[PDB]
RNA sequence: UUUAGAAGGAGAAGUCAUUUAAUAAGGCCACUGUUAAAAAGUGUACCGCCGGAUAGGCGG
């Protein structure tokens, strides 16, 4: 039982779901959190017994699946619908990297082969893995290549002019260009019982809606803390969420 | 995407088993180092890595048991304007040839 | 066997390969010929990452204390004392590595007459190509450049380490 | 932005071919043979190679060039005044006397040669012949016949008694006949000729006087762990040497923290430490503090 | 808006090689020789072999200080400046500044670094002929200004006559001789290197010889200042600038209350009388010239 | 166990015609570039042979 962190370096994904609710481009972070949880479950199916809790995102390159129409606005592309008309979807080519806060025994020069074997049956936000560049276990603060980290900056999200989120989001968005909208977890309702029609009937069912906040990009050289990134799960009385504290 | 030489297939001329043996062909190697990868330099972090497969590459390129003591490893655009660790983008060299081309490549890649 | 340690002094801006290939071996060849060639040389400074290296330390090997006592390199070699430093601390050590002489020079016109005289065969593609390759592998090695005496010319001598800790020696101190 | 200037000015050495006995007269130019790798050698007639260069000596506090603080200048002046009233700038002058005396400036021409002789002349007077083999390399002989007479003028010119000193040094090796001696090359200027070039100025070969400057600057025996290595090192900013590979003063004994504790703290540093600081003050260079980057 | 051209225009110099006895007869050019360092290449110029000394000849042109008064913006400003000029003629005669400038030539402090370690300086000036080698013959000092003699008086009187209104031009030649030494290092003016391919010591050469800039001499000829604050404890004359800031020391000597801004605010626009010490500086500014805007 | 799981963008085309931009103009005056440096690694590598396989080994 020792604390460490693994790095998934330069994972490029085609057709990742970039149309979560309102944000076109960067997907919801719960996609990456559930990807880390699916990797944790895949390693738990094997008898390695290794836990993962904490994930930070480092974006390198992005390609919205489209072009520019006249002046700079984007028009996006889509496949042809078939056997069961198109309604609303978008896709992206991401080239980003993962920091996974890894907590569990027997990590040094181990579990990398298991992660490599179990990664091939995984999709990041519904997109193909293709070829990630490397898996690394270097335990330094300056172990990051030249990328940009998407963190939770609750400064203009919290303190800005405007009475409420709506009359405050766009007003906090004019003066800062790096700051971007981010879907951050999701909670709506109650009645956690066992109503039918579930994907797995032996679980807890709910009717849940996405929630939103702000985010920002900082380089690998200039930074504040590891604790200012590496997003964590959190749970309350029906208010499941992901945050950095 | 990194470039590849346009001639290296097999033992063509001036070569017994992989290594450049005979002389009067290092001008051909110097113009293969030229004529490809000019003016398209990338930053240092925008460079191909040096993998650990290369020891097995020297193992099964032609049948060597390990890295020869009497030979070295070189490419045609080393760490500047393309070049990758493919199955064919390396040419092993001699001491004098490598010493000459370390300044010959830096003559235009100053 | 018995060893004597001799050191060189860096910091003067000149690598001591010239001072050990010209001021040591051409002046030691005469006493090697005179004293029946019973001495060898070695160094524990092997470094073959990319090229040949020598380091800065030399040891003289002799099979008995009488040879190292009657050599007396401290006094007769009092000409390059600003570069070399002597040790009068001869003893027996169990950390000696032996060295042999390997030589492979170019043989186009040196044995072109022999190949046109003794045994002739077609040498176009396969065999002449075997020459320079044989002149390449041993080329990538730590060499020593010395001078002859009969016909004045310099050449390369390659000194390869060996596991044969016992045996006789030659004029170059090797076998 | 503190910066001194050289109190020892160097002129480029020139190679002249010369016969055996007539060393003073019959000097001939030394041309360089361009072979396919420039190199040269002595002919079958002349068997003496001459080196002629000059040293200009100007006083140390008058050699001060750049400062943005009057109090640093005042503290430097007070330290120099205390050094004059304490030592008198005689030992560094004696060490430069020994380094020009023992013919340490030829570098590669010293090895393999025996008959090396130098003559040091002032603007109106000269000095007798020299046996530069008899001196050692790692020591500094400070008790001879004319060493006080040759060092006192340099000490007074460093101090301020004499405004100027001009030294002409002509030295020659003589033992070899038809041997070769190569000057310092002219770097990798143009790569049209891949071979090694040579030094060419005024229709002759010679020597870069930066080589002579770093020859005379090698007197420092005050570095840490002196007993481990036991040789003089050139008086540099860190004392670094690119031959052994280890920087000799990466510690508080290096010049930056030394001058910080000497000026900003007014510490009573010992005699060898202030000897090192006046040696690096004599050498001169850019001594400014690091900007906040 | 106000501007002032140079009341005196010097000549960008050259270097030539002579001997002690062949000082006036035999001459030779002095060429820049390149050098290698460490990397980099430095064009360190040096005095050639088989010499004894060093020639440098340039020329100085003196013109009247009311004729060189450049583009102004007020006729009243011109009348005020001319009124102060004729007052300075009536009470002094524009000759103390001429004496101090000819003493600045007479200590020959335009050589800068070639003065350090120099054996003898010989400045020859030809108003029409060679008066005397006295100029720079007897060694000077930067603590007293040498009065009396005869050459100082006659050249200062002619320079004052050309200064005030009595002439229209004077063209004399500063051919000075610096005995640095046999094949010693000569410092020419260094060109400002603006390329990183060969970022060594780029120097300034004349048309077939080694040169030196005009501002190397002109800014070293305004060294006269004995009328500045804290002179009693500094005891050396700083060169003349606008704010008086000397970059050699780093402490601005002048601009406490005696800079050119205070003189332009208590002169001309408002009429006030200031002493000889507070007028010789403001009349030594006009010989230098510049751009006196705002 | 991730707003998870899935999907055929296609075939075809005529952009064409002529057209005068030009008259007038003051960039200025002055400011020391200097401090200091390691190009050279050994810069080239021959014969007499025994060997008749261009195996491999002694000497100058």
């Amino acid at each position: 039982m020792m604390k460490g962190y693994i790095l998934l370096e330069k994972v490029n994904i085609e057709n990742a779901n970039a149309f979560n609710n309102i944000i076109v481009g960067i997907p919801a972070i719960t996609s990456f959190l559930g990807f880390a949880r699916a990797l944790e479950r895949k390693l738990n199916a094997k008898e390695i017994a290794i836990r993962i809790n904490g994930v930070g995102l480092e974006f390198h390159e992005y390609e919205l699946k489209g072009y520019k129409n006249k002046r700079g606005q984007y028009v996006t592309s889509c496949p042809l619908p078939g056997s069961i008309h198109i309604m609303n979807q978008a896709y992206i080519d991401l080239n980003m990297s993962f920091l996974l806060e890894v907590e569990g025994p027997h990590v040094d020069m181990s579990t990398c082969k298991s992660i490599k074997s179990t990664m091939e049956t995984l999709r990041i936000a519904g997109g193909i893995i293709r070829n990630y560049k490397k898996i690394r276990l270097i335990d330094t603060l300056a172990d990051i290549p030249y990328g940009y980290f998407l963190t939770l900056r609750q400064d203009n999200l919290n303190d800005a002019a405007g009475d409420d989120m709506l009359d405050k989001m766009i007003h906090a968005l004019q003066q800062e260009d790096t700051l971007v909208p981010i879907a951050v977890g999701f909670k709506a309702l109650s009645e956690v019982g066992h109503v039918e029609g579930q994907r797995d009937p032996e679980k807890d069912h709910c009717f849940v809606e996405s929630i939103f906040s702000l985010g920002g990009f900082e380089c690998s050289k200039i930074l504040e803390d590891i604790n200012s990134c590496l997003w964590r799960y959190k749970t309350e009385e029906g208010l499941y969420l992901c945050t950095i504290i | 995407e990194y470039l590849l030489p346009d001639i290296n297939i097999d033992e063509l001329e001036g070569v017994d088993n992989g290594c450049l043996i005979d002389e009067a062909l290092l001008p051909l190697i110097i113009d293969e180092g030229k004529r490809k990868g000019e003016g398209n330099y990338r930053p240092r972090h925008l460079r191909d890595e040096r993998k650990e497969e290369t020891v097995q590459a020297f193992l099964d390129k032609y049948g060597y048991c390990n890295i020869p003591v009497g030979y070295e490893v070189h490419h045609i655009v080393p760490l500047s304007q393309g070049g990758a660790d493919s199955i064919k983008n390396m040419i092993m060299l001699s001491i004098e040839h490598h010493e000459r081309v370390t300044e010959a490549h830096a003559s235009y890649f100053k | 066997m018995f060893s004597q340690i001799l050191i060189i002094k860096p910091g003067t801006g000149i690598s001591p390969n010239i001072i050990i290939s010209e001021d040591i071996f051409p002046v030691l060849h005469s006493l090697f010929v005179e004293h029946d060639k019973k001495f060898g040389i070695t160094f524990p400074a092997y470094s073959f990452d990319k090229k040949g290296h020598l380091g800065n330390i030399i040891e003289v090997l002799s099979e008995d204390k009488e040879a190292l006592a009657s050599l007396c390199l401290e006094e007769h070699l009092a000409e390059v004392t600003d570069y070399v430093k002597v040790k009068k601390e001869i003893t027996f050590t169990d950390d000696y590595v032996l060295f042999k002489r390997i030589r492979e020079e170019n043989q186009y016109e040196t044995t072109a007459r022999r190949m046109r005289k003794r045994g002739h065969t077609e040498l176009g593609r396969p065999l002449e190509m075997h020459i320079k390759k044989k002149n390449q592998q041993i080329f990538c090695h730590a060499y020593i450049k010395v001078k002859s005496a009969s016909t004045g010319q310099s050449y390369n001598i390659f000194l390869a380490p060996t596991d044969i800790k016992h045996g006789s020696f030659s004029a170059y101190g090797l076998l | 932005n503190l910066s001194f200037a050289r109190c020892l000015n160097t002129t480029e050495a020139k190679f002249w071919q010369t016969d055996f006995l007539k060393r003073h007269t019959f000097k001939l130019p030394l041309l360089i043979t361009d072979k396919a790798s420039q190199s040269c050698t002595l002919s079958t007639e002349c068997d003496t190679l001459r080196i002629d260069f000059g040293i200009k000596v100007l006083p140390v506090k008058e050699s001060m060039y750049s400062c943005s603080d009057y109090n640093y200048r005042t503290a430097i002046y007070q330290k120099i005044d205390e050094y004059i009233a304490e030592d008198g700038f005689l030992t560094l002058a004696k060490r430069y006397v020994n380094n020009i005396a023992n013919a340490r400036f030829l570098w590669r021409n010293r090895k393999g040669a025996e008959i090396i002789e130098t003559i040091v002349t002032i603007e109106d007077k000269e000095y007798p012949s020299f046996n530069s083999k008899s001196f050692n390399l790692d020591t500094f002989v400070e008790d001879n016949a004319t060493i006080n007479e040759i060092a006192q003028q340099i000490a007074d010119t460093f101090a301020g008694k004499r405004e100027y000193l001009n030294i002409y040094v002509t030295c020659f090796v003589k033992i070899g006949c038809a041997m070769e001696v190569y000057p310092s090359q002219e770097m990798t200027f143009d790569d049209d000729d891949k071979g090694k070039k040579l030094f060419k100025f005024e229709g002759s070969a010679g020597m870069h006087s930066q080589k002579i400057n770093n020859a005379l600057r090698t007197i420092d025996t005050w570095y840490p762990d002196y007993t481990t290595y036991e040789f003089p090192i050139p008086v540099e900013n860190y004392g670094a040497a690119r031959s052994i590979g280890i920087p000799f003063r990466p510690d508080t004994k290096s010049f930056y923290k030394l001058i910080d504790r000497m000026i900003l703290k007014n510490e009573d540093l010992p005699i060898e430490d202030k000897h090192y600081v006046m040696a690096i003050l004599i050498r001169g260079g850019m001594f400014s503090k690091k900007q906040e980057k």
